[PDB]
DNA sequence: ATCAATATCCACCTGCAGATTCTACCAAAAGTGTATTTGGAAACTGCTCCATCAAAAGGCATGTTCAGCTGAATTCAGCTGAACATGCCTTTTGATGGAGCAGTTTCCAAATACACTTTTGGTAGAATCTGCAGGTGGATATTGAT
DNA sequence: ATCAATATCCACCTGCAGATTCTACCAAAAGTGTATTTGGAAACTGCTCCATCAAAAGGCATGTTCAGCTGAATTCAGCTGAACATGCCTTTTGATGGAGCAGTTTCCAAATACACTTTTGGTAGAATCTGCAGGTGGATATTGAT
């Protein structure tokens, strides 16, 4: 019903991808490190999603919850406090 | 009357100080949510999401990509550089023992 | 109270997929630590998808989610197919 | 006739439902075909391994997979190699030297 | 003969009696839990959290704060090398420590 | 719909060690996570340990060993202290 | 004892490794970091030991010591 | 009198070690490491063999795996040869 | 960029020690038959909170100019780490006794479970409390052109 | 080694959104009585691990020689930071249906329970036959001389 949802990695703007770095401590940033980045977050958020969907599933629910997030963050040894 | 210039450095070490200081989440909140309401209805079609769930999708993104910029960081400067590069993402990528 | 071991099982398998070929003790021991390594992941994380889901039956439902969490991929899909066909043929 | 056997398998239906009996919490139970999926899974998998490490050894023109063998098998397959973190004991490491080392 | 909180009986803020119906539910087909297991659990919970909140508050306090935050928590267990080995999940909110390395400033 | 949680009983520790000091409610759905964390890792490494002895009973021994595997250095002395003396306490009546 | 582990040994580790030229000083850096790893898993496995009232550490104490710190060790039990 | 280059025998060593699988620590010293190590933590204790052994495979897998990485840093570094920097670098990302 | 010398590596060989496969016994355990209970699915329904859109304005992304200073390329010699001969010792190997303990089975007082009941600590939501988030301004430190 | 620009730091203040306290029901903790399980003492024995002893060879330690790698020094094209005009799209707060997540009730397909017969799989010794130790001789690959 919504609009079709195309293209949203470019959302990730390199000015968003600088202030990441400056907060990771990075002083200074070569221009190919922009592309680099929206290839490694996408592949992150894909495979975060795609447990969490499984979780969703065998729920049988048709909703995310945080709960889903927070187990598949688990279950990639990456886990994440202050959601559940 | 020239107008001020700060050399090349000098805003991107205070812009450091700043982003180290603060806690806010640093990509825009709305196009994040696009991004995984996109991947998401690629595995299944009609999902719909808590907003906490999406929360936390983006916290666990940023903290995930916080870390990895310090790591690149110490291998450009392992290189003899101030400049992290895509081999410093990848050597340091390849260390953690991911893809 | 018995001394448990995969080698019998494994070594049946070994017997199918490559008749002519022998294994020597520590593969052996390889092989089990892997058999008991894998059943230990997939019942943990079965065991846990029942209980987010508030229910105490672990169900091949449960075996086959985590499965898909548990396997990458081109393994999981396989190995899904290879549960399936097994649960059809003993249910018939 | 053996569970087992009704699932068309070599792994132990009974035994395996016995164990994952044992993994369950205070009032849990095991559903009638959850231990003929898991012991299907568990001989897909180690008939995957088996036939990668047999194909190494008979190249090599040895009748008997060895560890060494098991890892070569299991480094060598992108999916195996990342489902198998483990050391493999007595298994080396694949060869491999770098370019700028040559 | 009035009830006596087995929390009380152990001394402790934690809820023993809460603890001990967790342990009973997670354990194995027929697993028993003795008594002073949920007593131990409960101490070593409440252990764990006091040296989180010390360390937390004395962030907040020397930030002049009096509200501990996500960012009081994470300066906390990352500014204390046991706590940061034992604590590796993100804490959301929590920010990074500041440091900028030697051979970047001028 | 109840739901419960740790978030009193961290306060109740909150006011004994910090007594001027409160906590943002984002704070304490972090304790809350803390707690549960270390609660499953105590949990199911004794029960490890437990099926490991042959013993179907956890009892304090199989969570002062789980302690023990799990706390780093200093830590593990100061909480294995603490749940001792609640354990000889307890059973003091 | 720690110098038993000589630097012939080091540097065969470091050959399967992929280690063409090795500097002076990383042999001494090799055991520092040996030391610490041994450590740690001697560490836990005794702790396995002592809780089941033994007084001989078994190969499943190291295995069960290397997994609880991700680092499984397959062909032992 | 015949010479190799250095870096020939080198190589020829990474060929002969990564075709190989034996262990490469001596026996007896790394059990006396073992042995004093964990006089640190309870007295009088005895080893199964296979415990000991256990241990070597665990130590050299560690080693190797730790050596790869430390190469890649060299060789990040354009250097050939690895230096305690490249170890401390490695082990820093690896989290340890 | 041959072309002799020269060292090492790699299939291939046999003889046979010994490591795997075969064999057969027998507690353990799987499977069956029968009985019985029950977790959870299938409806049904309250009612949360999710999707989408609306509006408005101002925070922030974008795209551009310009030049500082970074990474890249290059050279080179000091010095370190590789190769090797040689000689010595630590480890390996092989054997022999026995102390110590781990693994086994019995037994039962202590410990834990369970149904039922009493009592209250803990929770949801409402009322109350008040940090602190943004404002504000002005002093201090840093920076960079002179 | 002086001074304008400009950021940063560091006081202050209020009111409202978020945190804390209040309130009263009630779910589950605790008390009671009784039933069932167990872990840990106690003898009990073989296995296995330690200690000790020995020869000897295989690998380590050490000292020399020098090849060539690392690190230092230099230069400069052009990439990336700083600054800023422009304007759009994110943020914030609310509306509005209604999808779908939770709460309840029922009642059965699916699960456990138990007694008993069949069947399996771990074990240890026999029988079998692989792969290892060294040996060769040829393939390959390095090094010096051009
Ligand atoms: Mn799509
Ligand atoms: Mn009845
Ligand atoms: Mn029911
Ligand atoms: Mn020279
Ligand atoms: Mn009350
Ligand atoms: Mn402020
Ligand atoms: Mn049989
Ligand atoms: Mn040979
Ligand atoms: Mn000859």
């Amino acid at each position: 019903h919504r609009k079709v949802l195309r293209d949203n990695i470019q959302g990730i703007t390199k000015p968003a991808i600088r202030r990441l770095a400056r907060r990771g401590g990075v002083k200074r940033i070569s221009g190919l490190i922009y592309e680099e980045t929206r290839g490694v977050l996408k592949v992150f958020l894909e495979n975060v999603i795609r447990d969490a969907v499984t979780y969703t599933e065998h729920a049988k629910r048709k909703t995310v919850t945080a709960m889903d997030v927070v187990y598949a963050l688990k279950r990639q040894g990456r886990t994440l406090y202050g959601f559940g | 009357k020239k107008p001020h210039r700060y050399r090349p450095g000098t805003v991107a070490l205070r812009e450091i100080r700043r982003y180290q200081k603060s806690t806010e989440l640093l990509i825009r909140k709305l196009p994040f949510q696009r991004l995984v309401r996109e991947i998401a209805q690629d595995f299944k079609t009609d999902l719909r999401f808590q907003s906490s769930a999406v929360m936390a999708l983006q916290e666990a993104c940023e903290a995930y990509l916080v870390g990895l910029f310090e790591d690149t960081n110490l291998c450009a400067i392992h290189a003899k550089r101030v400049t992290i590069m895509p081999k410093d993402i990848q050597l340091a990528r390849r260390i953690r023992g991911e893809r | 109270s018995r001394k448990e071991s995969y080698s019998i099982y494994v070594y049946k398998v070994l017997k199918q997929v490559h008749p002519d070929t022998g294994i020597s003790s520590k593969a052996m021991g390889i092989m089990n630590s892997f058999v008991n390594d894998i059943f230990e992941r997939i019942a943990g994380e079965a065991s846990r998808l029942a209980h987010y889901n508030k229910r105490s039956t672990i169900t091949s439902r449960e075996i086959q989610t985590a499965v898909r969490l548990l396997l990458p991929g081109e393994l999981a899909k396989h190995a899904v197919s290879e549960g399936t066909k097994a649960v059809t043929k003993y249910t018939s | 006739v053996s569970r087992s056997q009704r699932a068309g398998l070599q792994f132990p239906v009974g035994r395996i439902h016995r164990h994952l009996k044992s993994r369950t919490t205070r009032h849990g139970r095991v559903g009638a075909t959850a231990a003929v999926y898991s012991a299907a899974i568990l001989e897909y998998l180690t008939a995957e391994v088996l036939e990668l490490a047999g194909n190494a050894s008979k190249d090599l023109k040895v009748k008997r997979i060895t560890p060494r063998h098991l890892q070569l098998a299991i480094r060598g397959d992108e999916e195996l190699d990342s489902l198998i973190k483990a050391t493999i004991a007595g298994g080396g490491v694949i060869p491999h030297i770098h370019k700028s080392l040559i």
